[PDB]
């Protein structure tokens, strides 16, 4: 985790690990308050509100390609936190 | 290893539908924090500030 | 002298236990071990901090990141975050 | 000041330094001493001590 944060710090500054300290002091402080989610943990919920944005937006051929990325995201069963990496794509959207 | 690749191309085709933002290694960093079950609403505040 | 000040360091750990015995024996192991070893803080403390926080310490990791930062405005920051726990 | 600040993070971290053993180490980092390898000279020292005294 913490060896993350600093790189991930690192790459969205453009900066030396020793120039993003204070936004890595910042990164873990907030980390470290917010230990759990505060919404319900279903993967299917984030898929409804991914193609609900997508509908929003008046994408809805790209709403389709998101439910075949989806699905073929669900076949390989690599990932163990799916819903965790969906809702921070649909957060950062 | 291949499903591995596969699978974080699958998530950049993701990301990029929805605008993120984010590059394959910024992407690969994100997926290690929550893999080791860092909150993904923290993480999208940390990165939103960042970004600012 | 350095020679002094290990000869003190070992004193201090013979507290509450020949004596000059045990005084040859560890500073004989003090110098074995500096000259084995032999042949940034910030960040170190922001991790302290964090482990602070997650084990429920949250005030003891603000006070900690305010002493440093009262320090601030590096050898013995780092002597005592290698000693940590 | 100084020393009684870097007592209370001492304590803080845990390290088990009391102000006089904390007061040779500073001097000892003054004199140049890496900070690394003093603190494996300290943790040597304990488990040395603790062997020491569970044999007398």
């Amino acid at each position: 985790p913490n060896v993350l944060l600093q790189n991930l710090c690192c790459r969205i500054l453009g900066k030396g690990e020793a120039d993003v300290a204070q936004q890595f002091q910042y990164a873990v402080r907030v980390i470290g308050s917010n230990f759990a989610p505060t919404v319900e943990r279903d993967e299917f919920l984030v898929t409804e509100k991914i193609k609900k944005e997508f509908v929003r937006q008046r994408r809805e051929a790209d709403g389709a390609l998101f439910s075949e990325l989806h699905r073929k995201l669900q076949s390989q069963g690599v990932l163990k936190n799916r819903w965790s990496i969906l809702y921070l794509l649909l957060s950062l959207s | 290893m291949s499903a591995v690749r596969e699978t974080m191309d699958v998530l950049l085709e993701i990301s990029r539908l929805l605008n993120t933002g984010l590059d394959m290694e910024t992407l690969s960093i994100c997926v290690r924090l929550c893999e080791q079950g860092i909150n993904p609403e923290a993480l999208s505040s940390v990165i939103k500030e960042l970004r600012r | 002298s350095i020679t002094k000040l290990f000869g003190d360091l070992c004193e201090s750990h013979m507290v509450g236990f020949s004596k000059n015995r045990t005084k040859q024996t560890l500073k004989k192991l003090a110098y074995d071990t500096l000259f084995v070893h032999l042949f940034p803080v910030k960040n170190k403390i922001i991790m302290l901090s964090f482990n602070l926080r997650i084990c429920g310490m949250s005030s003891e990791a603000d006070r900690l990141e305010e002493l440093v930062e009262y320090l601030e405005q590096h050898a013995v920051l780092e002597l005592l975050v290698e000693l940590s726990g």
